[PDB]
């Protein structure tokens, strides 16, 4: 998962 | 087994990372763990390359950017016989032609091993007596997103549909009583600026929460  | 453990305090981990916008959060998972276990074996701590990973084990079933699976990412390692070192192979956050070079080679695996899914108390033995362990958790939040301090704990924590891989590097409680207030120190590799220095405390021992024991597994040196 990223970083929103 | 001890009532925590930090293997940070014990050398074992490198400085936080971050992935960027490439969905790689596997292999700074796998990566984090054969760090920990290369340094369990020799006594020196180096950085290994997520790109290497990225560009390299497709053939093992991941898809680089666009997502892949730490067991997938051990699996490479011992197939291939070898893993560069970040200094020699750069992470640059997108899909790139696999340049794996043997004489940039810091680390190797003979496999992996598998903790129970969803056991929390063989996690916790896993992280006492081996070290770091690759983790796959439900981080598909904006309470995650913006994670400060404190234990962690999200209600809409999932402990079966997971995202993100990542890494335990230890264990602990707050107050004096080891038996409550539990915690699984987690590195994230979203950069030292994410939560407490790169870092967040899962609850522990509260049903697997966020799926922190679903599938976790460490490499084999
Ligand atoms: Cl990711
Ligand atoms: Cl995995």
């Amino acid at each position: 998962q990223l970083r929103q | 087994l001890p009532k925590s453990v930090d293997w940070r305090k014990k050398g074992y981990v490198t400085p936080v990372k971050n992935q960027k916008q490439c969905g790689s959060a596997w292999a700074f998972s796998a990566t984090g763990a054969l760090e920990g276990q290369m340094f369990r074996k020799t006594g020196k701590l180096v950085s290994l390359s997520e790109q290497n990973l990225v560009d390299c084990s497709r053939p093992q079933g991941n898809q680089g950017c666009n997502g892949g699976f730490m067991a997938r990412a051990f699996q490479y390692v011992k197939e291939n016989g070898g893993l560069d070192s970040e200094e020699s192979y750069p992470y640059v956050a997108v899909d790139e032609i696999c340049k794996y070079r043997p004489e940039n080679s810091v680390a190797q695996d003979t496999g992996f091993t598998v903790v129970a899914p969803g056991k929390e108390k063989a996690l916790m033995k896993a992280v006492a007596t081996v070290g770091p362990i690759s983790v796959a958790m439900d981080a598909g939040h904006s309470s995650f997103q913006f994670y400060k301090s404190g234990i962690y704990f999200e209600p809409d924590c999932s402990s079966k549909n997971l995202d993100h891989g990542v890494l335990v590097v230890g264990y602990g409680f707050e107050g004096a009583n080891s038996q409550n207030s539990k915690y699984w120190l987690v590195k994230n590799s979203w950069g030292p600026e994410w939560g407490s220095n790169g870092y967040v405390k899962i609850a522990k021992d509260k049903n697997n929460h966020c799926g922190i024991a679903t599938a976790a597994s460490y490499p084999n040196v």
